[PDB]
RNA sequence: CGUGGAGGUCAGUGACGAAGCCUAGACCGUAAGGUCGGGUCGAACGGCCUCUAGUGCAGAUCUUGGUGGUAGUAGCAAAUAUUCAAAUGAGAACUUUGAAGACUGAAGUGGGGAAAGGUUCCACGUCAACAGCAGUUGGACGUGGGUUAGUCGAUCCUAAGA
RNA sequence: GUCGAAUUUGGGUAUAGGGGCGAAAGACUAAUCGAACCAUCUAGUAGCUGGUUCCUGCCGAAGUUUCCCUCAGGAUAGCAG
RNA sequence: AUAUUGGCGAGAGACCGAUAGCGAACAAGUACAGUGAUGGAAAGAUGAAAAGAACUUUGAAAAGAGAGUGAAAAAGUACGUGAAAUUGUUGAAAGGGAAGGGCAUUUGAUCAGACA
């Protein structure tokens, strides 16, 4: 019903839903055969990877 | 998570719960039953009147040797009470449910209490000393309360050959 | 099958020994094999892992990642490699506890004692 | 162990005491006091016909 | 600090349910009291009034 | 017929889900029982030939643990007594100050000690549990501060005694 | 009821269980006294009470006889395989 | 050459598997009781990894609702599985001083087999 897309006591757990998805992929294979922190850190890693004279010989 | 009952199409529902609440299980069961099925704002105004002692909560199951009142007549009973602690806990959960529905964007004028459930929490075990050096239990009976509000919205027959022949004859007779 | 009368096959005793082993025994317990190139270069198969050597992860979800050993947490039978972490949105970084038998040493941290260990295990460095 | 279930100080409370006549642990101040003892039907008691 | 405080609060819950006055309240009730369950009262002096 | 464990075998079952548990579903046995489907669950377990036993429960005022009805019931009525405003606070019959009304009535509901207790004293913070209503208060919870002797006692003396 | 003494009372001290102490009640001796409390021998002793855990098939009784003087407890005959 | 339920060091089992097995698998001869001699418990299991739930929002707060972590939160420090007694909600039904059970059938609900 959820794939097709009141008060009830019929709910489907995510554990069972993931198992149904996995088993359906098994059946399909048989039928055929028959992060901002990460980006900031990498950006920082990529980034880091006559003259002049003032005063003179006298005591101010 | 894991309510006693859920809403199909949860996009039009909001829920609230409170666990291990140190309030009388029996009084709260009667309060939640007085609320069950109502429109939300109507329930809130009713509970305010109950605290004001203008209307009353009917006591239907846990009511042995309760007094009688004239405010029970609206619900067709004689035994009704005004449990303040229960009403305040239930009002807190109702306000939370309304807040959740507003955060979801539900229409507050169409919300009604589609589910409300009171279960027994684990007991609070005090003891009392009694005559002849006895220890007796002296316990609190707390509640788990949960509730869901919801927006209110608005042939093959097999005939025998005899039956088929009768129908065909009827059609031939008729126009 | 064991032949010595001084060795025990008792599971309860073996597990108690593992879980109450002190730090010096845990060093030996936390050994890691060498890579193919290092194995050919030094002529030895495995060494007790230490703090400054470079490893390759060869098992688990972090397989194929490389880095330098950050710490050898003997109290929890694990090692932590500086580049192998788990990150949260609030900026938190938690090191992954890796077992050294699921690692491979790619660069050894050599000192006098480590060279002596290799040579007494039969190594042929340089 | 041939001492299993017997290292206990317990005695029956007698007949007509509105409780079963199994021997019960004496003393006070702990949950063990008053509990049934020694019997193969009692928690912490001696098994019937202990293995030898 | 906040994590350890939350840990201590979560630990407290069963003793609070048993209504202990604190960590130090370890009063133990006996299972049965002999003075309450050793009655066979003749015609004469009793153990209470 | 069923159960814990043992020898042999089915190169037996199992992460495409072992065992356990729930089940308005299915079948086989006169029956003990066995078998299959669905749900839940997560790591092991069965058929057969045999070996072995701490091997099958409704009772024992049985044992240990858990839970009902009674029931929001009995009751929370000794010791003459409370009331007003402000403050604090999410919240005040019960905290604090003030305003009042009373009481103990010096053989005290006052001021100190002995035995016993051992920090309960006092300040700051502070309310989950406890204070059979309540609580912002506490002899509660958390962290500290505090007991100064040549002259007060012990210490010395002997008593019944040991 | 008694209330200035055969008075009331703190503390120290003495007497310990087949013992003590008793203006004598078998009182009292730590809610324990016709026998204190604690551990052990000890799972002490049964004329008696209670209980004693799966299925089905087939077979299936016993108060009627002698005795140890008689009660008690046993022996013997019968009946069921 | 014999003994050895104490001490020290080892190897094992057709043993028990948290009401079992030592009283004690755990800060157990502990906590607690008693003037004393003595008496004497209960109590093991999140996850591979604390990644033990940031952030927003309602609330005085505990908390809730979103969000997120994780294979899983039908694992949330009440934490593996999660039975029964007992309880709540929902749905269906029955009820003129008990209920339960047997034979048989009506009604309603629900269901398997056999379909060449
Ligand atoms: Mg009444
Ligand atoms: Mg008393
Ligand atoms: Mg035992
Ligand atoms: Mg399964
Ligand atoms: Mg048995
Ligand atoms: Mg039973
Ligand atoms: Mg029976
Ligand atoms: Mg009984
Ligand atoms: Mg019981
Ligand atoms: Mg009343
Ligand atoms: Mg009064
Ligand atoms: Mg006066
Ligand atoms: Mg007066
Ligand atoms: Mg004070
Ligand atoms: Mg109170
Ligand atoms: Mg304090
Ligand atoms: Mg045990
Ligand atoms: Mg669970
Ligand atoms: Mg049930």
């Amino acid at each position: 019903q959820n794939k097709k897309n009141s008060i009830t006591t019929r709910t489907l757990s995510k554990k069972r839903a993931k198992k149904i998805e996995r088993n359906l992929k098994y059946a399909t294979q048989r039928k055929l055969l028959v992060s901002s922190l990460t980006l900031v850190k990498e950006a920082l890693w990529s980034v880091i990877d006559q003259g002049t004279t003032l005063g003179g010989p006298f005591f101010p | 998570a894991r309510y006693g009952a859920t809403s199909t199409n949860p996009a039009k529902s909001a829920s609230a719960r409170g666990s291990y609440l140190r309030v009388s299980f029996k009084n709260t069961r009667e309060t939640a039953q007085a609320i069950n099925g109502w429109e939300l704002t109507k329930a809130q105004k009713y509970l305010e009147q109950v605290l004001d002692h203008q209307r009353a909560i009917p006591f239907r199951r846990f009511n042995s040797s309760i007094g009688r009142t004239a405010q029970g007549k609206e619900f067709g009973v004689t035994k009704a009470r005004w449990p303040a602690k229960s009403v305040k806990f239930v009002q807190g959960l109702l306000q939370n449910a309304a807040a959740n529905a507003e955060a979801k964007g539900l229409d507050a004028t169409k919300l009604y209490v589609s589910h409300i459930q009171v279960n027994q929490a684990p007991k609070q075990r005090r003891r009392t000393y009694r005559a002849h050096g006895r220890i007796n239990k002296y316990e609190s009976s707390p509640s788990h309360i949960e509730l869901v509000v919801t927006e209110k919205e608005e042939k093959v027959v097999r005939l025998t050959s005899r039956q088929r022949g009768r129908i065909a004859a009827q059609k031939r007779i008729a126009a | 099958a064991k032949q010595s009368l001084d060795v025990s096959s008792d599971r309860r005793k073996a597990r108690k020994a593992y879980f109450t082993a002190p730090s010096s025994q845990r060093r030996v317990l936390l050994s890691a094999p060498l890579s193919k190139e290092l194995r050919a270069q030094y002529g030895i198969k495995a060494l007790p892992i230490r703090r400054d050597d470079e490893v390759l992860v060869v098992r688990g979800s972090k397989k194929g990642q490389e880095g330098k050993i950050s710490s050898v947490y003997r109290l929890k039978f694990a090692v932590q490699v500086d580049k192998v972490t788990k990150e949260k949105v609030n900026g938190a970084s938690v090191p992954i506890n890796l077992h050294p038998s699921k690692l491979v040493i790619t660069k050894l941290h050599l000192d006098k004692d480590r060279k002596a260990l290799i040579q007494r295990k039969g190594g042929k460095l340089e | 162990s041939e001492k299993a279930g017997h290292q206990t100080s317990a005695e029956s409370w007698g007949t007509g005491r509105a409780v079963a006549r199994i021997p019960r642990v004496g003393g006070g101040g702990t949950g063990r006091s008053g509990q049934g003892a020694f019997g193969n039907m009692c928690r912490g008691g001696r098994m019937f016909a202990p293995t030898k | 600090r906040s994590k350890a405080d939350r840990m201590a609060k979560m630990e407290r819950r069963e003793r609070n349910r048993h209504a202990k006055q604190g960590e130090s309240d370890r009063h133990n009730a006996v299972s049965l009291s002999k003075h309450l369950f050793s009655g066979k009262r003749g015609v004469g002096k009793t153990d209470f009034r």
